[PDB]
RNA sequence: UUAUCCAUUUAUAGGGAUGAAUU
RNA sequence: GAGAACUUUGAAGACUGAAGUGGAGAAGGGUUUCUUGUCAACUGUGAUUGAACAAGAGUUAGCCGCUCCUAAGGGAUAGCUGAAAAGUGUUUAAAGGGGUCCCCGUCUCAAAAGGGAAACAGGUUGAUAUUCCUGUGCCAAUAGUAUUAUGAGUUAGAUGGUAACAUAUAUAUAAAUGAACUCCUUUACAUAGGCUUUACACUCGGGGUGCGUUUUCUUUGCACUUUACCUUUAUAACAAACCUUGGAAUCAAUUUACUUGGAGAAGAGGUUCGUUGAACUCAAUUCAAAAAUUUGUUUUGUAGCAAUAGUAAUUCGUAAUUAUCCGAAGUGGUAAGGACUAUCCUUGAAAAAAGGAGGGAACGGCUUUGUGCUUUGCUACUCUUAAUACUUGUAUGAGCGUACCAACAACCGCAUCAGGUCUCCAAGGUUAACAGCCUCUGGUUAAAUAGAAAAAAGUAGGUAAGGGAAGUCGGCAAAAUAGAUCCGUAACUUCGGGAAAAGGAUUGGCUCUGAGGACAUUAAUGUUAACUCAGAACUGAAACGGACAAGGGGAAUCCGACUGUUUAAUUAAAACAUAGCAUUGUGAAAAGCCACAACUGGUAUUAACACAAUGUGAUUUCUGCCCAGUGCUUUG
RNA sequence: UCUGAUGGAGGAUCGAGUUGAUACUGACGUGCAAAUCGUUCAUUUCAAUCACGUUUAGGGGCGAAAGACUAAUCGAAAAG
């Protein structure tokens, strides 16, 4: 069934490195290697394609986003203000 | 090595050549013997 | 090698003025017959063949104005 | 004494960068005619990984106007800017996500990166992933602007300075954990040779004024002058102060 | 079991001395080193190999086979199919957007 | 701004209102 | 042979044993190679041997490499410094090519494992062979005319397919124009994981060709049966790419895994690239029905080389013919390919060289007018592949390497030194296994010695009653199970582990038995390929992963979080590093740090999520008071 | 939610080889050897190992730091 009960997919550090450290990494692993939304399509199918370099699943075309999120609310709200002129 | 340069190839002739005894004749009127184990002639 | 059962292209080989070599066996399939070969500059030339009295037939449309041998 | 480990990154034999898989130099395109009087769009044909850097590359290419051809430019990528997206670079240029512009053209308020601190400097500042500055202020007069970099420093740049709208793209990526030594070494590996760093304090005093001692001490104040010389400047160059801030 | 022997004077096993051996009519267990597998051209928009044409490294691809080179088309198969018929279908496209653009312009 | 110094380039257009485009 | 433990031959007993004293290997060596002769010294005993000595001989390339390209980088040029010596290498290139004015552009070296024109088989020598010989190919190159043909296109260049797709089978499938200028592609690239294909490897039973225990049993134990480079071969399936069309929903195709789709799926029809380069009747026919030509049923061929070369058994002048060469498969050991999935604060070379394209400078002829142009008559014409023959130099094919060792005595360790020194291959049995152990081809039976005796002592082991650490600084050393299956598994914990925790049982030997896939007929019955379980027996010296191979565990304390690194030759650690934490400096070519005699340079193909300089050293919880002193730092 | 059902990550584990060198403070210590031999031991998907090429040269280099290494030479190499 369900094999961890919170440790997640961080199971293969085993018991190296700090507990609050790979729980720190926790609030970044369910995103880092997600599935986002391209724009392009509409299907939730981008992923992590190098640091700053994300891809669909259906397009084969690339964008320029954040390290592990397609996104950083820094360059959307960044975006927001240069949209709303 | 058996892949070798014209010009080292020229020099192991040549100190090949120089390795022979002096002739009977000339002995009837050499100190610089090598072995190739022996003496390494450094090239 | 050419396995051919086509007769008027192998016919169409009959005038190539470079031709020279035959070879000719005795191959017993269980039946006597052979696997004429004549010589083609570019590949080898290998009949298979399917009835004797054809294999003699055509063992002698060859002109013989050129050299004959067997590897037997 | 010998001669210490700062001392000989100077030299450049083993401390130059390790550069054989860079794609090359990020430099916005030279000034031109066109750019200066308008827009000239160029379009970014693909998103490159340079391995030194965080930060994603832009190919972007712009069809020359001076012969028949096109011409490709490496320019650091903002965040949001896509592979067949048409860039446009000039004075005239709207501004938008993406688009080089004079630094005195923009309103005030706006986030840019690649900003270029003198005139035909194709790219000077606000480089590295995530980084931006702000334009705080529009001289009165024009031909002057004030920033603020990343690094909350206050800054003036003629107005005719160029810079890229938005902000470098990889952002935020200082904020997963560095697990372990490998991948730091992995980290490295693409930059410098300045990894492993070993404590001056665990050496001998023959090769750091740190080394030495039956206790592993500095010994003596390790706030050193900005006056010292090369085997000297060890500690904390002309600290203003120590210990954690306090905001 | 039989037991081998290498004869390209390049004795390491790199991507071009990758080895094959069949065996011979005289009995015995030779070398023999396939080339390398050339890689296919491909499109500039959805990143496609092109088809009627194959891959032959440059040395063979200058004798390669011309149908299997190029389709007698436009450009000649630069672009995957699901992809040049999009090109085709934006062209005209464009070339009627332009068109009503000034002709409502006024 | 002429001495002097710095940067950029292919020293490549006088100031104001994801398809191409050379002979 | 004067002389034989260590020269040769034959017989035996053994070894190396699939990770080899085996074949090829580079570096290094340089004639140690081969034949003949030979023993003054050497070959740590002998020696007739030899890598010793002496005389001769031996290395054959258009296809194997170098040579060419570019990389880390080296040298040099212009400058600029410097007394020079030297340092640096565009820091005000007046610096080689293209096409026909312009465009482009430092030179040179650096890879015998990177990129790259093109070769295979058989045979041959005392010593060379993918180099020589036989045969069969391949690649690059090839100046001006008169003949030929083929194919095309034409009185400036085709084909269908509702589509994807494909489109010229002459000796060869060449035969669908093209400048400047430009834009791409190939070369050209990491790791991990499994799946799949194919070749090779190995193996299985009944067919063709030989040896054997058999006091006792035997269809008896075993042994010898091939096919290179050369063909998109066609295939075929599957891998993937690609169109009409159903237009799903009661979503569907599917993979080992997830992958895909209303920007097209069930479902249907349809077509290239990628493999292996005989497979499905592939190249035909005997014959039938379709029809101005196809589908099916029968005969030839180890799909085409190909057997005739090579290999093998019995006779036979000492030179030969003989006959076989077959149906199939099974395991997955090694390679390569394919389509995928995953990983990176790591994204994993370049150039020579080749190709494709956009564009449209220039495109049918003979003769004739005036000045490449209008013009008058005729219109057959032009190229692609192969050449034929006269003309320039003679119009193919440089130069270098090629023997042998590669350690076991040919290399480095002063040596014929138990040391050191860069790939592939792998049957059984046993196995999880390229482990260990034994054998099979190949190699060896040699080691600076041999006999005899066999006490002490040494050294490398083995076993010891009863006790079981009483020994000793200290359980040092050795013993103790240790594989697999089933069961069971605590404290603590960062919830991931601890864990093979701890602790049990079985496995022996045999008679058994039973159960778990692909191939077909109108719920059933026939051909043919597993190793997982189970309980009843009995048995055998109450004992069995039988050899080999293979954890000792537990309770705690100290240190270091961990993986890692280190004093080559006395210290491997608690030391170093490490992630994490924190501090400091720096907004740039008038900056920070550092190099340099100067010139200039590294960081820097960089830009505060950066660089530089420090301290501490996972996580958790904390990190108190002191600015007097010494430092560092800021104002006036 | 758990119970069962499907899979291939990790500077994960054992373990040959490779790369080393924990202990016997074994042998040897006029050695096979100016560092070897035997058993035992650490290590094997990565901060991994190896080869060639290449760069850094002596008050210099290089150093995951031992005053380590820089040709049997190192708290300043070797040669004159």
């Amino acid at each position: 069934s369900r094999r961890t009960k919170k440790v997640g997919l961080t199971g293969k550090y085993g018991t190296r490195y700090g507990s609050s450290l790979r729980k720190q990494i926790k609030k970044i692993e369910l995103m880092q290697h997600a599935k986002y939304l391209c724009t392009f399509c509409g299907k939730t199918a981008t992923k992590r394609t190098c640091v700053g370099i994300w891809k669909c699943k259906k397009c084969k075309r690339k964008v320029c986003g954040g390290a592990w999120s397609l996104t950083t609310p820094a360059a959307v709200a960044a975006k927001s203000t240069i949209i709303r002129l | 090595g058996s892949i070798k340069r014209f010009r080292l190839k020229q020099r192991l002739g040549k100190c090949r050549r120089q390795n022979r005894p002096v002739p009977h004749w000339y002995r009837l009127k050499n100190t610089k013997r090598r072995h190739w184990r022996r003496t390494k002639l450094g090239l | 090698p050419k396995q051919i059962t086509d007769i008027r292209k192998f016919l169409k080989i009959s005038r190539k003025p470079d031709t020279t070599a035959v070879i000719i066996m005795k191959k017993k399939s269980k039946t006597v017959i052979t696997k004429l070969k004549l010589r083609t500059k570019k590949y080898l030339y290998t009949m298979v063949f399917a009835d004797r009295k054809k294999a003699e037939r055509i063992e002698n449309s060859l002109l013989p104005s050129l050299k004959r041998i067997y590897y037997p | 004494g010998r001669v210490i480990r700062g001392q000989r990154k100077g030299r450049g034999s083993i401390f130059k960068s390790h550069n054989h898989h860079r794609k090359g130099a990020a430099k916005l395109r030279h000034l031109d005619y066109c750019e200066k009087k308008g827009y000239i769009k160029g379009l970014v044909k693909d998103i490159i990984h340079d391995p030194g850097r965080g930060a994603p590359l832009a190919k972007v290419i712009f069809k020359r106007t001076e012969k028949y051809g096109k011409k490709e430019e490496l320019i650091i990528a903002s965040e949001g800017m896509f592979t067949g997206q048409y860039i446009s670079c000039g004075t005239k240029a709207p501004l938008s996500v993406g688009n080089i512009l004079p630094i005195g053209k923009m309103p005030e308020g706006t986030l840019i990166c690649n900003l270029e601190h003198r005139t035909g400097n194709r790219g000077t500042l606000v480089k590295a992933s995530g980084c931006y500055a702000t334009v705080v202020g529009q001289s009165e007069d024009g031909k002057k602007t004030k920033v603020r970099l990343p690094s909350g420093a206050k800054k003036t740049i003629d107005a005719k300075a160029r810079a890229m709208v938005g902000v470098v793209g990889a952002g935020g990526r200082i904020d997963k954990p560095i697990l372990k030594a490998g991948v730091a070494h992995h980290k490295y590996r693409v930059k410098r040779n300045c990894w492993p760093k070993v404590r001056g304090v665990a050496m001998n005093p023959v090769e750091h004024p740190h080394g030495g001692g039956n206790h592993q001490h500095i010994g003596h104040p390790s706030t050193v002058s900005r006056s010292a010389p090369a085997g000297q400047k060890v500690g904390l160059i002309a600290a203003r102060r120590t210990g954690l801030l306090r905001g | 079991a039989q037991r081998v022997h290498y004869r390209r004077h390049n004795h390491y096993n790199t991507k071009s001395n990758k080895v094959r051996p069949v065996r011979t009519p005289g009995g015995k267990l030779t070398i023999h080193v396939v080339k390398k597998k050339a890689g296919k051209p491909k499109c500039a928009d959805c990143k496609t190999a092109i088809q009627g044409v194959k891959a032959l490294r440059p040395a063979d691809n200058y004798r390669a086979r011309r149908k299997n080179r190029t389709v007698a088309r436009a450009y000649g198969g630069s672009i995957c199919a699901r992809c040049i018929r999009e090109r085709i279908m934006r062209a005209f496209l464009f070339e009627e957007q332009k068109c009503v653009r000034q002709v409502l312009k006024e």
